[PDB]
Order: C-alpha cells, then structure tokens, then sequence
C-alpha cells in the first residue's frame, strides 16, 4: 500500500481554518475514510485510492476532520 | 549556419519542496538573423554539458520546449542550468539561467495533514519522478486546481 | 409504468470559499444529486438561486451546460452568502441544497511585497461593469505570468 | 486609459523576495515600461497593454522594480 501525505498550500495560517478544511476534507471523502467519485477519478487510472484521512496541524494540531 | 542570439535570459525559474512547477521557453529568448525565433530552434537542456538524467527532478521536453519539474528537500537553494539552442546552421548558443529551489510554502506549520492510501508499493512513486509528478499533478485536480500547483506533497510512505 | 421518485440530495455542497479580487471556480460534484431514474449529477438540470439591475453584474456565476459555478468578488462581498442549488429531473421534480460562499478579504492584505500596475487603452466601464470581463482580466493577467488558469492573480483596484 | 492594479497571492511575505519579484517583472516587462510579447498577447484581443509599473511594498517597501 503507497501512504501519501500533502498540503493544500492555499490554507490560512492562522487562526485555525477549521472550517475551511472540513469543506476540503469532504470534498474528497465521506463520513468515513471513503474517496468520493471526485478524488477517485482524478486519481485514476494510475493510482486507485481506498481511504482518506484529514488530520489537524499547526494552529488545528487538535482537530481531527476525516476519520 | 548563419551565430544564434540571446536576448532576454531566461532568468530565474522559483521552485518548492514537494510542488510542481512547469516554465514554457519564450520565444523571444533566443533570436537567430536566419532561424528568427526560439521556437524552430533546437533546445536542450545541461547542466560541462551534462545531459539532464531520467531520474532529474528537472526535466525538458525538447519537442513542447516545457521545463517542468518536482523538487524535494535535498535540492533547497539555487541552481544554475544551461540551455543550449542549436540552429539549421549546427552553430549552438546557450543561457545560463536560475532555478531557486525554496523550502516548503507553510513548511511544518500548515494547518492540516491529508493523508491518502493507494494500492501498491511506494518504490513505483519514489523512484519515477514522472510517475511521483501525476500523483502530484491528480491530486490538485481532485480538488479543481488543475495545472495550479496548490499541493505540496509532504511524504510518500508504505502502509 | 412506475412514479417518478423525486431527486435526493446526498453530498451537500458544504461551503464555497472565495477571496476578494480572485476568480474562484467550483464544478458541481456529480455525487452531489442523485436521481432514481435520472442517475447522477451531471444528468440532472441544475439552477443556482439566490438583487440584480439590466446587466448581469452578480459577482456569482452558474454554467448550466458545464455545471461550473464560478465568479470574482469585490470588497462589498466580503462576509458569508447563502445561495440554493436546484436539481429538477426529466419529469420536473426538485432537489434543493442550501450553501454557504464566504468571501474572505483579498489575500495579504497590505503586505504584498509588490504592487504591479499597467495601463490599457479603452474606458474602465467594459470591465467595472462587466463581470465577464473582468474575470477574462484577471484570467490572462494570470496567463501572462505563465500560471494557466489559475487565480494566482489578486485584483487590487480598477481606474482612469 | 484603463489602469488596473494587482498583486500576485502567490508571493511570500517575509523575507522582501525581491528576487522573486525581479524575475516576475522582466518576464511581463523589459527593462523600462515597455511591455513583453508575452504580457502583450496574453491580454489580446480583449486589453491592449501600453505601460507597466510594478513597485514594492510590505516587506518590499523601499525598492523599485519597473521601471529599471
Ligand atoms: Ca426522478
Ligand atoms: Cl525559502
Ligand atoms: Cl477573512
């Protein structure tokens, strides 16, 4: 299995844009770790993603927002 | 042959850790009397005219006349490449120009980490840089940014 | 043979951020409707709801054909904006999905390390009046600095 | 005349990158106000570019960087 980790490098800093990144987390997966059909498609056909996880950093270091 | 000409250097090319960037060669870069502009001639680029290496996180497409691209952290700082133009004559002219490798846009305090899993072995990632360049490439058009760069790959490892 | 079933709502377009003086773009997502019949999405007609005057001057555009929302606001949509997406299927049922745009204000503020200015011939009404050509201006501006089509660029202002 | 001011988002904001935004400026202009064919033809046919300024501010506050 191939882990890949990114940042989307538009956030703000600070404070913590939880709500901005709830909107991307959701944009790409569901409730659960599940791709949604637009992250899976742009990925395919080389790459075909199984689950995705959105965790929290810097000034969000205590959220979490994709299980 | 004719001596093909530089008239505006190609200058500087800004770079990131983990981002792709891509520079289309203008055509008012070079300008022979006999061949007139950049585009008919032919470009290569070299590092004592050392050919760019197929596992180069620089590469160039002689037939688009595209640089493009993918650094990560061993490659911070400046950089100074030569792009030779060769005429219909067999004369060569060259440019020395600047690609300035920064660290990471928001480094370690971005505000979130995205994590995905994929099926098969990291090596397939980590030792293509075209293959490691449409992750990177697909993972900013699964959020619509297209040919923006707006990812910055923080880490590809096996799970 | 079978009643139409109306068009359920599954994905809800949660929140469309946009920035001032930046050209922001958002393809409906085709998990986002879904139609017993009709299927996904993009084989849905979609309407996007909300102000006006005779020209189309909303700082919010919709595609229909393309399913594309797109647009570029200014500093006096700077806050939070509810806007309705409606799905109808082939037989005229409705699905709705209530959004949120937040325009945020234009990005670094007045710490830009630089400001760039040119200067174009013509009368600054072909573009402070239409919203169609100003997101062209601020799409070559972008072009012209070879970053495709994206809003790398940041509309400060537009004068005489 | 139709002046249009902007910034690029993309720009750090500290340390000044005037290097940075040296390399942006002679790529749209040359080294006076004269714009480049690739400022030019971007903005073809809708605007027809006749003089850039770009000058710094923020961290760039003190330097100049077109004309010259
Ligand atoms: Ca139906
Ligand atoms: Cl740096
Ligand atoms: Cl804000």
């Amino acid at each position: 299995s191939i882990v890949v980790e990114w940042t989307n490098n538009t956030l703000p800093l600070e404070p913590c844009p939880k709500e901005q990144i709830a909107g991307l987390s959701r944009r790409i997966a569901e409730d659960d770790g599940k791709p949604r059909p637009a992250f899976s498609n742009a990925l395919e056909p080389d790459f075909k993603a199984t689950s995705i996880t959105v965790t929290g950093s810097g000034s969000c270091r205590h959220l979490q927002f994709i299980p | 042959p004719n001596r093909p000409e530089l008239k505006n250097h190609i200058d500087r090319v800004d770079a990131w850790v983990g981002t792709y960037f891509e520079v289309k060669i203008p055509s008012d870069t070079f300008y022979d009397h006999e061949d007139t502009t950049t585009d008919k001639l032919k470009l290569t680029l070299k590092l004592e005219q050392q050919l760019v290496g197929e596992k180069s996180w620089v590469q160039f497409n002689s037939n688009s006349q595209l640089m493009y691209g993918l650094p990560d952290s061993s490659h911070v700082g400046k950089h100074e490449y030569f792009m030779h133009a060769t005429d219909k004559g067999g004369l060569s002219a060259v440019d020395a120009f600047e690609i300035h490798v920064h660290r990471r846009p928001q480094g370690d305090r971005a505000p979130a980490r995205f994590k995905a899993k994929f099926v098969g072995d990291p090596a397939l990632v980590l030792n293509d840089i075209h293959k490691k360049i449409a992750l990177v490439k697909k993972l900013a058009f699964a959020f619509g940014d297209r040919n923006c760069s707006t990812i910055t790959l923080q880490n590809i490892t096996r799970g």
